[PDB]
């Protein structure tokens, strides 16, 4: 329910304005990914176990900090509004990510021929 | 309805490839009665919006196998 | 400042101005700037492989770049992630077009470059695609492919799937064939113009040229064997 | 995970106040910012100008600009050009076409030597290969033919238009050969 | 984010939606034939475009393999987006019109003697 | 109409005199009366560019 | 409902060095749709240097972009 992906018509840095509370917005959105994705597909897989992992890494320094900018210097991305713009997406890429299966088996070998340039 | 078909059997008639008008009767086939193309059917098929001057939808176009569909869609202006 | 140009103030200087020496330009290094680089990206590359090895195939790692093959029936899934995961956040696409080699039974391989914001880094993303199949393209997930895939169309005749506005841009509007083809060369079949009886209808003929394109059939012993680095 | 990529530091800048006090008024309402820009090109108005009456002035030739493809002969020059096909192999547009045949005498000359000036792209890669230094691009800009067939230059053409100077290349040559 | 005259690309499987397909793409191609006619200034009728429009699918008539109907789908309906404006200009539209004889005069009889 | 106000006002500016303290409170009153035509028509007559949005982006 | 009309922008010297041909659709005089158009100037070095040497590409290669000439010969030789 968190309408705070991405705001209008305030003045941020880069033609994208600045959201009201991004601490309880991105806090949420780390829970609702946190319960998508682990209650979908297997912890076998490397992909759950690295979106989760760094999803709790971000939870962790957000629920940690409390200014706007410090989180900033650890999360290692770019604004916090713009962190914000980042963490939604990876929620809808593991809810699309529950359909096309990415963790059973290779579908396709090609035939080897494809993959030949020179020597 | 009445010489609508008229007009019909007079632009079926002047179209080429039917040598027997007295082959078309009226409420008769297309491709069965005559051996039209399923490419020339809707070739007449434009023939004929062509004459009365009316625009119709795509599955106006699926329909029409017979004139008596033909100028029951004629019928609706 | 002053004292720059002309009405002049009668200043000005073309002498003294030197460094006599000789050379020292102690090197020999080709490439190993990029091998900590290197060693770092094949690690990405394993990720990327072990992340979503459903639908890529062989990584191929060369000189500070990376290219990603995939199976073609499935992009979409692919690009849905890589341009817009978090650790992949790269979101800029730079080129995608079209390379034949006539050589193999599928026919043209399909290269896509895209560049990341956050991180600095390329990369690079094939499919393989036949004229007569098609493969789809990735105008569902941003704006800047539509005008790249009628580029690819033209050029090549790789067909695509799920896309507006599949046009020609790079020829003439009644030009079939496709260029980038090897098949037809760089005449081009019809390419005269002419106009003077039929007046102004600048209609073609067979393009005959007034000299041929003397080609270049030469080629030595064999250019080299490469010297291979990977970190594993 | 530092992460270096961050701090663009995102200024708020409201700005709503003070910028000034009625002066913004004044200046938004007669054109003061729009006749500084009058008085710069009034002031612009009393300078030099720059034309170059070209019949009768030339702008600045250097010595490596290209021209029309003089071929040099030696001094007492038995035809300085060998046929020896490198400038053919390199004209990007194949503008080039020679024919060569050993001549009477022993040597090897060009039977035929034909410069496409339709598409002489003005490379001058043809200078910069020919190894006895005999096909030239002069700096004379010496053209504007009626024809295409005033254009494709045979042999006769080439060496009628070195013989006509070589004053002009021999200064070119002496200030570039060296760097070449 | 546009289209012009709505160009859509996605190849169905089955091949008589291909078959309905083409039809319905030939309907819009013979009726945009005096718009045509209108938009060039050609010189002949239009049951000339109409022949020559029936001579240009009769030429594809018995091609087998739907996956190559389909980029035969896209070059009609294609090249029918290209027609339905003035993209394409009558110097490049009467390269469909082999129309005039006297531009030849006398030439091959399709003879072996008149070869030489 | 603002073309022919001016015709309304050019007999007036040509004998302004022989109507002093008088002529001048009649126009005065005239002028307001147009001026207000002016200040309704301020508030509307300009283009629309049609087709800017902004909207926040919400999710479930 | 809408009912615009089209224009084309620039045959020839529209904007200065460039073979504008921009299809361009108005209700307004607001263009709703925008279809750029070009292609016009489609010499094809892109199939030209595929026959060509690497020595003999670069004059072909500056051709492109014909404002920046030597960075355009700096991004090939790279
Ligand atoms: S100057 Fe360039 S284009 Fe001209 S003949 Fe020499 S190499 Fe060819
Ligand atoms: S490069 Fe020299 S030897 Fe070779 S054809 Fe040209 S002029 Fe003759």
């Amino acid at each position: 329910v968190l309408v705070q992906m991405r705001e209008g018509t305030p003045i941020g840095l880069t033609g994208i304005y600045q959201h009201p509370n991004p601490r309880p917005a991105l806090i949420a959105l780390y829970e609702a990914t946190l319960k998508e994705l682990q209650d979908k597909h297997p912890k076998d897989s490397v992909y759950r176990q690295s979106i989760e992992n760094l999803t709790a890494h971000r939870k962790q320094i957000v629920e940690d900090n409390e200014v706007s900018e410090v989180i900033e210097n650890k999360i290692g991305a770019g604004l916090i509004e713009e962190v914000v713009i980042q963490a939604h997406e990876e929620l809808e890429l593991a809810k699309k990510m529950s359909e096309w299966k990415p963790w059973e088996e290779l579908e396709e070998k090609p035939l080897e021929d494809q993959w030949v340039y020179f020597n | 309805r009445p010489d609508a078909e008229k007009r019909i059997a007079a632009v079926l008639e002047s179209f080429d490839k039917i040598s027997n008008p007295a082959a078309i009767t009226p409420t008769a086939s297309f491709a069965k009665d005559l051996n039209l193309d399923s490419l020339d059917t809707v070739e007449v098929v434009v023939a004929i919006e062509e004459e009365f001057g009316i625009e119709i939808p795509d599955k106006e176009a699926d329909e029409i196998k017979s004139v008596n569909q033909a100028v029951e869609y004629i019928l609706a202006q | 400042q002053a004292a720059p140009s002309w009405e002049n103030i009668k200043d000005i200087r073309l002498d003294p101005k030197v460094h006599v020496d000789e050379v020292y330009e102690p090197i020999v290094n080709p490439a190993d700037r990029y091998l900590q680089h290197v060693s770092d990206l094949h690690q990405y590359a394993k990720y990327i492989m072990a992340a979503l090895p459903k639908y890529i195939q062989g990584f191929s790692v060369w000189k500070d770049e990376l290219t990603l093959h995939v199976a073609p029936s499935a992009v979409i899934p692919v690009t849905t992630f890589l341009r817009d995961n978090t650790s992949t956040q790269y979101k800029s696409i730079i080129d995608i077009t079209a390379v034949d080699y006539p050589s193999r039974e599928n026919r043209f391989e399909v290269v896509y470059n895209f560049l990341s914001v956050r991180h600095n880094s390329r990369i690079r993303l094939k499919t393989y695609a036949t004229e007569v199949t098609p493969v789809p393209s990735i105008t569902c997930l941003y704006e800047g492919a539509n005008w790249f895939e009628r580029e690819a169309y033209d050029m090549y005749g790789v067909f695509f799937e799920g896309h507006p506005d599949l046009r020609r841009i790079m020829t003439d509007y009644g030009f079939e064939g496709h260029p980038l083809r090897k098949d037809f060369p760089l005449t081009g079949y019809t390419e005269v113009r002419w106009d003077e009886e039929k007046r102004r209808v600048v209609y073609e003929p067979l393009e005959l040229t007034q000299a041929f394109r003397n080609f270049s059939a030469g080629s030595t012993a064999w250019e080299p064997v490469g010297p291979g680095r990977d970190d594993r | 995970a530092p992460p270096a990529g961050f701090r663009i530091h995102r200024p708020a800048t409201w700005e709503e106040s003070e910028e000034g006090a009625l002066s913004k008024a004044t200046k938004y309402f007669l054109l003061a910012e729009m006749f500084r820009g009058l008085y710069v090109v009034l002031e612009q108005f009393f300078r030099a100008p720059y034309t170059i009456y070209y019949p009768f002035e030339k702008g600045p030739v250097s010595p490596r600009f290209r021209g029309e493809h003089a071929l040099r002969r030696y001094p007492s020059g038995e035809e300085r050009c060998i046929a020896c096909k490198l400038c053919e192999a390199i004209c990007p547009a194949l503008a080039i076409t020679i024919d060569a045949e050993e001549r009477i005498d022993g040597s090897r000359r060009t039977t035929k030597y034909d410069i496409d000036m339709t598409k002489c792209i003005y490379c001058g890669y043809c200078q910069e290969s020919c190894p006895v230094d005999a096909i030239v691009e002069t700096p004379n800009v010496e053209y504007a033919t009626e024809t295409r067939e005033e254009l494709l230059y045979n042999k006769e053409k080439l060496l009628a238009n070195g013989d006509k100077w070589e004053l002009e290349l021999q200064y070119a040559l002496d200030a570039d050969a060296p760097y070449r | 984010i546009a289209t012009a005259f709505a160009e859509t690309v996605k190849f169905s499987g089955s091949k008589q939606e291909l078959q309905k397909r083409t039809l319905a793409l030939y309907r819009q191609f013979l009726r945009g034939a005096p718009t045509f006619a209108d938009l060039y200034e050609v010189q002949f009728s239009i049951p000339t475009i109409r022949t020559k429009i029936r001579q240009e699918f009769e030429r594809h008539r018995f091609v087998d393999d739907l996956s190559i109907q389909n980029v035969l789908y896209a070059k009609g309906h294609m090249e029918y987006q290209e027609c339905i404006n003035f993209w394409k200009q009558q110097a490049q539209f009467l390269k469909y019109f082999p129309e005039e004889d006297d531009i030849q005069g006398r030439h091959q009889p399709s003879n072996f003697v008149d070869k030489f | 109409p603002f073309d022919l106000e001016i015709s309304t006002l050019l007999p007036y500016v040509m004998s302004i005199y022989l109507v002093s303290n008088y002529g001048f409170t009649i126009v005065l009153l005239f002028l307001l009366i147009l001026i207000i035509g002016f200040v309704y028509e301020i508030n509307t007559n300009a283009l629309k560019i049609n087709k800017h949005n902004k909207p926040n982006t919400d999710s479930l | 409902r809408i009912r615009a009309f089209t224009i084309n922008f620039g045959p020839q010297h529209p904007a200065a060095h460039g073979v504008l041909r921009l299809i361009l659709e108005l209700s307004g005089e607001e263009i709703i749709r925008s279809d750029p158009h070009v292609g016009l100037l489609h010499r094809g070095t892109e199939k030209l240097i595929e026959y060509k040497t690497y020595m003999q590409a670069l004059p072909y290669f500056d051709r492109l972009d014909y404002v920046s000439m030597m960075t355009n010969e700096q991004v090939f030789s790279l």
